[PDB]
């Protein structure tokens, strides 16, 4: 058997994200994400090897067998509409289950990850093309007698709508995104961020106040934006009174609820709730602590 | 590259102390747990020959070096030796300050609480480390194998452990102490050479006979059928070259040697088997956590190295324990260096950081802090 | 002449469709805007690079026409006719979607400055990878033209050895649509023994004239010139 | 402490499923797969949601079981039923009762005859569902 | 052991077949190459659900380091 | 397309499945429009036994080679065969209920159909052996 | 100018890097476009064994000098090698899979491509050592 370790790293090289072509700091990013994806899944792995008992999930579904549920999700796929996938999938998990010689000695533990990998798994699903033969109702060679009703035709129309409709925003999407790529500032978006552009001066606070001062030009503003009309500080009101003083730059459940018993205590004062309201009492007779307030 | 300041991984085996940084897949260093001095003190004294050597270096220097064994079956039997030994590892093959870098320790199963005092005023004051943590090598080993609850089978060259461990907590009324390892079975071994005819007996020939038990020498799955096959077929017998051309032949050896596994009489050993090892440990464990503890054996060490021992051991766990307990031998195909990537593994835990004890906290509590800090 | 005239004709083009001030020249095998003075040199110019695709355009249905209407192009060839279409599909559809935005650019009315404006230029630049895609589809049918059967999965082959990323992917993958048919046959004859080449397009021949005694002898022979590239000589004697 | 909330049908199958078997989940796995089956694709859009007629029919097989009284009983406590707001579905409550009632007469050990009559219900079918 | 084999690739097969319908609905992200390493290591008698938290968490781990390399590129 | 014509196929060939299935498992012809691959001429059997021609076995089933299925054309013979051996069965006065009569479905590639015409040719054949002996 | 060089280096690598991925994996070229720094020579094989001359070591597979990277030049002579060890291996009729076949990638500071073909080197060189003995 290959170690944890080795089944870890393989784990995690498998997982590891495919690189973007950008070539140089993603192959030392890899080495060190793998050093670090391996001690996340480590913390991971250990996340109740040292929780303490009180952190004690749920018992209720984990001693649940497999089975129940994938009976459970098949209940849920059929409530979902997706019938014939609840049946093939309750078939392919009842030969899963029935297999005499598992050729695996946890493959009731693989089913139990697999529930637990319920919702893991990866999603548009290009809609199934009907088959000409599926929906041929009218094809075959015992026919049951059936109505007029297009129940079956109405879901039909839906799919096909569905399918332009999914057609069409892909479209959309499709011009919304190139515009919007299009659409960019004059010299934003280029991919060589910095080769073709002047770098924007994000970094070096030397470079920030340079692109803001416009290399130093400006003296009391500063800015980010291109566009700003330059304007120099109006001249103070007081200048004609006070002269001009030299500016110094500042230094700076419903049925578990059902087992709940009520009062009979009714009262012709009440109508609305009769769940009874507690005289309580008065003129010593409230008991001690009443008594010592009293005093 | 954030040179974040990598925590000291020191696995303490049995036969050899294997030592590194962590997040590394295993110790960067690895060198048997010996210290050697100059036999001679006087004549290579001029020619700068240190006053002792140890691991590799002591071997390099075992023909002007008496060799000695800061730790002595598993235990640690001079500390000034082993806190030199770890010093010379630190300086010269790991080439690092000690004070730069937080160091993980492991101990031996049952290391005596004044022990573990030692080691870590010896850490605490000698290497000035900034933090340190003491952590049991077979529990470093479960880590490794994932789990929180099981047994722990950790066997060197010099000493066996079998330590229960439940929900990360290790259970100390089950842990077995068993004093037969790799050193055992290579004296074993040795006297079977002598029998087969090639001749042993300098420490140097010691460990060539070392040497061809851990290359030839495999645990059969059941040692009375091995052992009557190799009676019966030469399948089983192994011829040996030695370096001067001669030819020894080895055959029941090959599984008589690790059948002392199962049958430590055949190697002249009192102790009980690893089947009944095993039975007792699961006896002394909890009977709620019997089950798991059985579906969670770890196999670690040097000593967990030999060839068929699994198939033995699940053949022996199954007869040995109820029909109706699940028996989970995991022997990690790494067992040998187990110990080491427990280490590295426990030691890269985020949570874990916190659990180390700081220089300040030793300073605070003294060398009593390891009874008193590490729990 | 308004701009988005311009543009209607250069979606016609893109259509193959002949514009109101764009035309085919067919002495130039290509669509020529009419002399009508009021035309920019630089909008000449423009339309010139359109009409580059709209050549193009025109080309590959010209070989679609050709090819579907000819039964003696067998089913591989019909095959690569269909997957030609599919492709052709694929650049229709991205033509409907630009001339949607063409359409949302002409109602909008107002010349919006901004960066996502439907410009000539952004045309242009909307169609550059398509005009590459078009290039290199136009290339593999001028490569193909002539070839059928294992000649044309040769030719297939022969352009599978692109250095251009985007040329090797649609490449390979109109290689895969095409050796699918052509595999299957191939693989069911030399495996099976059916031999359903109408058009003797797969490398097996069988002699239907050898008796029994010369069967082994003569009664399968290889069609050379029928064996795809992507087949070893020492693959198609095995097959064989 | 419980509020009452929308729980699964897995859940509500599972603990209907194990006190009616009388047993874990694990013993109702083959009774439990065909129920879910049978459950999962069923939806009532035929269904009227009229509870007149789930109380005509009761009323009318309380006479037939000779229980007038309880019939006047059952009226009595559908009145109660309708002034307390609790139930928001009292129609499918209704339904639900009526098909598992048991006759007690079926008071008696049987039933005399079975004659079902036309007179039935709505069939809802009539929307678009 | 050919047989052994043939058996096992039936089985990731199937498992590969339900996992790639729950993993439609899931909309997670997990593949089915990964589900066959996994498996090897629950053969190895990893928890499941210690599993499924693991892959959960390498998932969003995934999604950090696609955000860091769409930035970095 | 291919998708479209297979609908097609396996629509066009239930109505002939059928009726092939009703020969090999009947050898009863129950074709209103004569379009099975085999027809039926009306022998007079009386003659059929007193002719020197085996009118009953040569006349009173032909083939119709127009109406033999390209796709059954490779067993068009052993149909023939099969179905002149049940009627041959039918008129000795013992019914035979074929065994392996199953639903014939068009298929593309497996040319099952064939596999399933030549297990009911060999039980035919079987049936027919027995009664003779 | 350094970036946009760097991306543009690894492109151009992809493809060589691709050729000598094959060669040094498989002892294949599969060089379509004659740009590796290795060039083959049609030896006659049947003299490649009666020829004096190592024509299948010698011959077969030549270094185009033009042809070498400069990037990989250093290595080139230990490429050279690792070729003609694993066409040896394949021409021996022992089918070698290469386990260290993995993707080579230019990268300009870190000359890990060297690292990798070094690996792959000695892989080669043991399977053709323990294949000699």
């Amino acid at each position: 058997m290959a170690s944890i370790t080795q089944l870890f790293d393989d784990l995690c090289e498998a997982l590891l994200p495919a690189a973007k072509t950008h070539l140089g700091q993603r192959s030392v990013n890899r080495k060190r994400a793998k050093r670090s994806l391996k001690k996340v899944a480590y913390n991971a792995l250990f996340t109740n090897l040292f929780q303490d008992e009180t952190q004690q999930l749920q018992p209720d579904m984990s001693k649940l067998p497999a089975r129940n549920k994938i009976l459970m999700l098949s209940f849920d796929l059929r409530v979902g509409g997706l019938g014939p996938k609840a049946d093939r999938l309750e078939e392919l998990v009842e030969e899963l289950e029935a297999a005499p010689c598992c050729p695996l000695l946890e493959v009731g533990s693989v089913l139990d990850l697999l529930v637990q990998l319920a919702g893991s798994g990866p999603p548009q699903v290009l809609p199934r093309k009907r088959d000409y033969f599926l929906n041929n109702k009218h094809v075959g060679r015992n026919v049951p007698y059936s109505g007029y009703d297009c129940d079956d035709l109405s879901v039909f129309e839906m799919d096909v709508q569905s399918l332009i409709s999914r057609e069409e925003c892909l479209c959309h999407s499709m011009i919304q995104e190139t515009l919007q790529v299009m659409e960019a500032a004059p010299g934003t978006g280029l991919p060589t961020v910095g080769l073709f552009s002047f770098g924007d001066p994000c970094g070096d606070r030397f470079e920030r106040d340079t692109r803001v001062s416009l290399f130093g030009a400006l003296v009391h503003s500063r800015t980010y934006d291109m566009d700003v009309r330059l304007g120099l500080p109006p001249v103070p009101d007081n200048a004609d009174l006070s002269g001009l003083a030299i500016k110094v730059p500042p230094s700076v459940l419903w049925e578990a609820a059902l087992t709940y018993e009520a009062s009979k205590r009714r009262c012709w004062e009440r109508v609305g709730c009769p769940p009874g309201h507690r005289e309580e009492p008065y003129l010593t007779e409230a008991g001690r602590d009443a008594f010592d307030k009293f005093c | 590259m954030d040179d974040d300041i990598a925590a000291l991984v020191v696995d303490n085996g049995s036969g050899m102390c294997k030592a590194g940084f962590a997040g590394d897949d295993a110790p960067r260093a690895v060198f048997p747990s010996i210290v050697g001095r100059p036999r001679h003190q006087g004549v290579m004294v001029g020619m700068g020959q240190k006053d002792s050597y140890v691991g590799d270096e002591a071997q390099s220097k075992r023909g002007i070096l008496t060799l000695k064994y800061p730790i002595e079956h598993g235990i640690v039997t001079n500390w000034d030796d082993m806190e030199k030994i770890w010093h010379h590892t630190f300086y010269n093959e790991l080439r690092v300050a000690p004070e730069e870098h937080p160091v993980l320790l492991t101990e031996a199963p049952l290391n005596p609480k004044a022990n573990r005092e030692k080691m870590t005023q010896i850490m605490f004051e000698t290497f000035n480390t900034p933090a340190m943590y003491v952590a049991i090598q077979a529990v470093l080993s479960l880590y490794a194998s994932g789990r929180t609850t099981g047994i722990v089978m950790d066997s060197g060259d010099g000493v066996t452990h079998t330590v229960p461990i439940y929900e990360g907590y290790a259970l100390p009324h089950a842990i077995l102490r068993l004093d037969l390892a790799g050193r055992d079975l290579t004296d074993y071994l040795m006297k079977i050479l002598t029998e087969r005819g090639y001749s042993f007996t300098t420490t140097a020939e010691r460990e060539i006979v070392r040497d061809i038990k851990e290359k030839l020498c495999y645990v059969a799955l059941d040692f009375e059928q091995e052992m009557a096959t190799a009676a019966s077929s030469s399948s089983l017998e192994k011829s040996y070259e030695l370096p001067d051309g001669q030819v020894i032949t080895i055959g029941n050896e090959r599984f008589r040697c690790p059948e002392a596994l199962f049958q430590p009489s055949f190697l002249g050993m009192e102790s009980c088997g690893i089947h009944e090892t095993t039975f007792n440990s699961i006896m002394k464990c909890d009977v709620d956590i019997r089950k798991d503890l059985y579906a969670n054996t770890v196999l670690s060490g040097g000593t967990t190295m030999y060839p068929g021992i699994a198939d033995r051991m699940q053949k022996e766990i199954t007869a040995l324990a109820p029909s109706t307990m699940k028996i989970k031998i995991i022997a990690p195909p790494e067992r040998k260096y187990s110990v080491w990537i427990g280490g590295s593994i426990l030691a890269s835990l985020s949570t874990f950081q916190q659990m180390w004890i700081s220089k300040q906290e030793y300073d605070e509590s003294g060398p009593s802090i390891v009874h008193r800090k590490c729990f | 002449i308004t701009e988005a005239a311009l543009v209607r004709d250069i979606l016609y083009v893109f259509q193959g469709i002949d514009g109101k001030n764009i035309k085919m020249n067919n002495t130039e095998n290509c669509y020529k805007v009419e002399g009508k003075a009021n035309l920019s040199r630089s909008l000449r110019d423009t339309a010139v690079r359109l009409s580059e695709l709209g050549w193009l355009h025109n080309k590959i249905r010209r070989y679609t026409d050709q090819r579907s209407l000819d039964r003696s192009f067998g089913l591989v060839g019909q095959s690569f006719c269909a997957a030609l279409h599919q492709e052709l599909r694929e650049y229709y559809r991205l033509l409907s979607v630009l001339h949607s935005q063409l359409q949302l650019e002409d109602d909008q009315g107002v010349n919006l400055g901004l960066e996502s404006s439907l410009t000539l230029r952004r045309l242009l630049v909307w169609t550059y990878d398509p005009k590459i895609r078009l290039k290199t589809l136009a290339a593999l049918v001028d490569h193909c033209q002539g070839r059928k059967g294992g000649e044309l999965a040769s030719a297939v082959h022969a352009y599978t050895k692109t250095g251009d990323p985007y040329m090797r992917s649609l490449v390979q993958h109109i290689l895969s649509l095409v050796s699918h048919p052509v595999l299957s046959f191939l693989y069911r004859w030399i495996y099976d023994g059916e031999l359903e080449d109408t058009y003797h397009e797969f490398f097996v021949a069988s002699d239907p004239t050898v008796k029994t005694d010369r069967l082994w002898h003569d009664k399968y022979t290889l069609r050379k010139s029928m064996i795809p590239s992507f087949m070893t000589m020492d693959q198609s004697r095995k097959v064989l | 402490m419980a509020t009452p909330d929308q729980k699964s049908p897995n859940v509500l199958l599972q603990n209907l499923c194990c006190r009616i078997l009388g047993r874990s989940e694990a013993d109702v796995a083959q009774q439990f797969q065909y129920a879910v089956r049978v459950i999962g694709s069923n939806f009532a859009p035929t269904v009227e949601r009229d509870e007149f007629l789930v109380a005509e029919k009761i009323k009318k097989e309380l006479i037939r079981q000779r229980r007038e009284a309880d019939a006047a009983l059952f009226s009595e406590l559908h009145r109660k039923l309708h002034s307390q707001g609790v139930l928001k579905n009292k129609w499918s409550i209704l339904y639900l009762l009526l098909s598992l009632s048991e006759d007690p007469r079926r008071q008696p050990s049987k039933v005399s005859s079975y004659a079902t009559l036309f007179a039935q219900a709505l069939p809802r079918d009539a929307h678009s569902t | 052991a050919a047989a052994a084999a043939a058996a096992n690739l039936n089985a990731v097969r199937e498992t590969m077949d339900v996992l790639l319908e729950i993993s439609r609905i899931l909309n997670t992200g997990l593949d089915m190459e990964t589900l066959s390493i996994c498996v090897r290591l629950c053969e190895q008698g990893i928890n499941p659900e210690a599993l499924s938290s693991v892959i959960k968490e390498l998932r969003k781990a995934t999604e950090a380091l696609k955000a860091a390399e769409n930035m970095t590129s | 397309a291919q998708e479209l014509c297979l609908y097609l196929t396996k629509a066009a060939s239930a109505p002939y499945f059928e009726v092939l299935e009703k020969w090999i498992y009947r050898g009863i012809i129950h074709d209103p429009y004569s379009e099975f691959m085999v027809e039926e001429h009306e022998l007079r059997k009386e003659r059929i036994q007193e002719d020197y021609n085996d009118k009953y076995w040569d006349q009173r089933y032909t083939i119709v080679q127009q109406q033999i299925p390209s796709f059954l054309q490779k067993m068009a013979d052993k149909i023939l065969s099969t179905g002149k051996y049940l009627n041959v069965v039918r008129e000795c006065g013992h019914d035979v209920t074929c065994p392996v009569a199953k639903e014939i479905i068009y298929t593309l590639k497996e040319r099952a159909y064939v596999e399933q015409i030549e297990k009911a040719f060999n039980y035919a054949s079987k049936v027919l052996l027995d009664f003779l002996m």
